[PDB]
């Protein structure tokens, strides 16, 4: 199968250079452009630019070609795109893709995203949003857990490491005033499990390796 | 370079229904338009190539038509989990460039939230701090309101509000509202109550808790 794996998220101080990468395998690499595609939070898709590396040839956006350079390894079959003197602006998805040349791009990398900014990581703390009569309707109760006062974005949160999926809301973040996330994540359970099935929200912050296992215990 | 124009950043439409988006291109690109699909956290879809084709396993559903400088893209037959930005993209010269995208919203019935309230856990009141969370769960349209009072006074300038994306088989919202005091402040007062108006509401509710309870 045709697969572009993309390399880890990364946080970077303005003026810095990243170098991202994006591991091509099930294709003849030289056969093909791999390109590089935007976006910036919540806006739309930008084409970047891209390399064709069975000969070299590079095509930038000209608003790119500036601070980006595209590089290719066919020995490895790995595409790369480093960004220099980083800026706010600079902050966002970038995925890579394959096309033919000047094509529609039929496969996509899962994206990598790029955090410009000079402050500090800093790890959430965890809180429980305990289940209760006044968290119960019918047959069905709420929990929940609080994932406070972190940077940068994203908190991953699942429940019981994974196995409970329906019913969870994980919420937006929000930026607060203090310059730091916050978010919450809740699910619904049946009332008739809370005694017998333990809840446990799984949070992971990468960046400050915060990793928090809280356990959300049901009040009577 | 080619400017490819999505008049329409938002379209609603109901599950059954067909829906219709338009891409126009700045110069005549002939057949060379791509539309693509971007789910919530999920990299784009390719759908839809030289126009007209459906990509390699794409749903019937799913079509393009057009040539030269106007392209639509059609669901002739809307799913619940069709809600997405859509995305055209020509590829006649370098370099490549993407239209705006499109927003599909699903539409539905009104559907009234359902309001849970929690306070502050033992562990956060030990930290100095106290966080009230409201939860407002599977409504539907957007626009539900909550105010925080605290011992029946209004409160302003303490809370943030988070909405989820649309529901990918009921089409409904879910809203956190999160009320952030000081534990000495909260120490202060008895009553935190969370009131909610919505659609789907005919008078406001309340849902509220006495601290130490």
């Amino acid at each position: 199968q045709v697969q572009l794996q993309q390399s880890g998220a990364e946080l970077a101080r303005p003026g810095a250079s990243v170098k991202l990468s994006c591991k091509a395998s099930g294709y003849t690499f030289t056969n093909y452009w791999m390109q590089w595609v935007k976006q910036r939070p919540g806006q739309g898709l930008e084409w970047f630019g891209a390399i064709y590396p069975g000969d070299g040839d590079t095509r930038y956006t000209q608003k790119f070609k500036g601070k980006a350079t595209l590089t290719a390894d066919k020995s490895s079959s790995t595409a790369y795109m480093q960004l220099s003197s980083l800026a706010s602006e600079d902050s966002a998805v970038y995925y890579c893709a394959r096309s033919l040349y000047l094509g529609a791009m039929d496969y996509w990398g899962q994206g990598t995203s790029v955090t410009v900014s000079s402050a500090s990581t800093k790890g959430p703390s965890v809180f429980p949003l305990a289940p209760s009569s006044k968290s119960t309707s019918g047959g069905t109760a709420a929990l929940g857990c609080l994932v406070k006062d972190y940077f940068p974005e994203p908190v991953t949160v699942s429940w019981n490491s994974g196995a409970l999926t329906s019913g969870v809301h994980t919420f937006p973040a929000v930026l607060q005033s203090s310059g730091l996330y916050s978010l919450s994540s809740v699910v619904t359970v049946p009332s008739s499990s809370l005694g017998t099935q333990t809840y446990i929200c799984n949070v992971n912050h990468k960046p400050s390796n915060t990793k928090v296992d809280k356990k959300v215990e049901p009040k009577s | 370079d080619i400017v490819m124009t999505q008049s329409h950043k938002f379209m609603s439409t109901s599950v059954g229904d067909r829906v219709s988006i338009t891409c126009k291109a700045s110069q005549d690109v002939t057949n060379d338009v791509a539309w693509y699909q971007q789910k919530p956290g999920q990299s784009p879809k390719l759908l839809i190539y030289s126009a007209s084709y459906r990509y390699t396993g794409v749903p019937d559903r799913f079509t393009g038509s057009g040539s030269g400088t106007d392209f639509i893209f059609t669901i002739s037959s809307v799913q619940a989990e069709d809600l997405a930005v859509y995305y055209c993209q020509q590829h006649y010269s370098a370099p490549p460039t993407f239209g705006g995208g499109t927003k599909l919203e699903i539409k539905r019935t009104v559907a009234a939230p359902s309001v849970f309230i929690f306070p502050p856990s033992d562990e956060q009141l030990k930290s100095g701090t106290a966080s009230v969370v409201c939860l407002l769960n599977n409504f539907y349209p957007r626009e539900a309101k909550v105010q925080w009072k605290v011992d029946n006074a209004l409160q302003s300038g303490n809370s943030q509000e988070s909405v989820t994306e649309q529901d990918s088989k009921d089409s409904t919202y879910s809203l956190s509202s999160t009320l952030t005091l000081s534990k000495a402040d909260y120490e202060k007062h008895k009553v935190y109550a969370c009131e909610v108006t919505h659609q789907g509401l005919s008078s406001p509710v309340t849902k509220s808790f006495n601290r130490g309870e």
